[PDB]
């Protein structure tokens, strides 16, 4: 799984999320892939977690 | 604080350490009683160190208080980091002097080119980790909110501002949250969040706090 945008709190832990937005899937890590109901649809991952996945 | 230098020992008074364990956040004390921190700071068995410099040495200045409330603002939301705000009672006052005080609240909103001090004990690497054990300052502007939202579209809220350098090289990083933005002496901003730390194009976020004074001093007034 990679993510592109990658953001953190500043705290410790960090709390990271991937903020790619993508059409109809997100990372393949992804716990809680949050879509839209669009065609396509637009999805992002909402999983918060210590560290960032490498770049896609 | 990365690109940082040495404050100096005790020069940001109000300048505390939330410690749970250990060094997690920072926060910036705004009277005797009361600490401003982010919403994501929060945690359990907060205890405030105030008048700390080195973190990892009792140097005899410090005053360790518990944490007793908090109070988290009502509509934060952790989706968005909207509403990064959050405060928490001491369990007694601290005794203020030259090493432990309070910092004014804005009576008005900064905006782009306002330099302000950002300070904390979080890391100094942009690119792994390194944790001093001294608190670190950076000088660094408001940016416009061009930049801020460019650098992060759809994240930025009206109650979110980007200091620092585009260039990259300076920022606030991990262990940093919480901590204080002073601007010509008031509390303009709370570390919050970014996409690592002092990359170029990505600028740190900051709760903006000159959104909050009414509800801090309503909930300091209730609370
Ligand atoms: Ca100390």
């Amino acid at each position: 799984p990679c993510c592109d945008r990658c953001e953190c709190t500043k705290s410790i832990p960090p709390q990271c999320r991937c903020s790619d937005v993508r059409l109809n899937s997100c990372h393949s890590a992804c716990k809680s892939c949050a879509c839209t109901f669009s065609i396509p649809a637009q999805c992002f991952c909402g999983d918060i977690n210590d560290f960032c996945y490498k770049p896609c | 604080i990365v690109g940082g230098y040495t404050c100096g020992a005790n020069t940001v008074p109000y300048q505390v350490s939330l410690n749970s364990g250990y060094h997690f956040c920072g926060g910036s004390l705004i009277n005797s009683q009361w600490v401003v921190s982010a919403a994501h700071c929060y945690k359990s068995g907060i205890q405030v160190r105030l008048g700390e410099d080195n973190i990892n040495v009792v140097e005899g200045n410090e005053q360790f208080i518990s944490a007793s409330k908090s109070i988290v603002h009502p509509s934060y939301n952790s989706n968005t980091l909207n509403n990064d705000i959050m405060l928490i009672k001491l369990k007694s006052a601290a005794s203020l002097n030259s090493r432990v005080a309070s910092i004014s609240l804005p009576t008005s909103c900064a905006s782009a080119g306002t330099q302000c001090l950002i300070s904390g004990w979080g890391n100094t690497k942009s690119s792994g980790t390194s944790y001093p054990d001294v608190l670190k300052c950076l000088k660094a502007p408001i940016l416009s909110d061009s930049s801020c939202k460019s650098a992060y579209p759809g994240q930025i809220t009206s109650n979110m501002f980007c200091a620092g350098y585009l260039e990259g090289g300076k920022d606030s990083c991990q262990g940093d949250s919480g901590g204080p933005v002073v601007c010509s002496g008031k509390l303009q901003g709370i570390v919050s969040w970014g996409s690592g730390c002092a990359q170029k194009n990505k600028p740190g976020v900051y709760t903006k706090v000159c959104n909050y004074v009414s509800w801090i001093k309503q909930t300091i007034a209730s609370n």
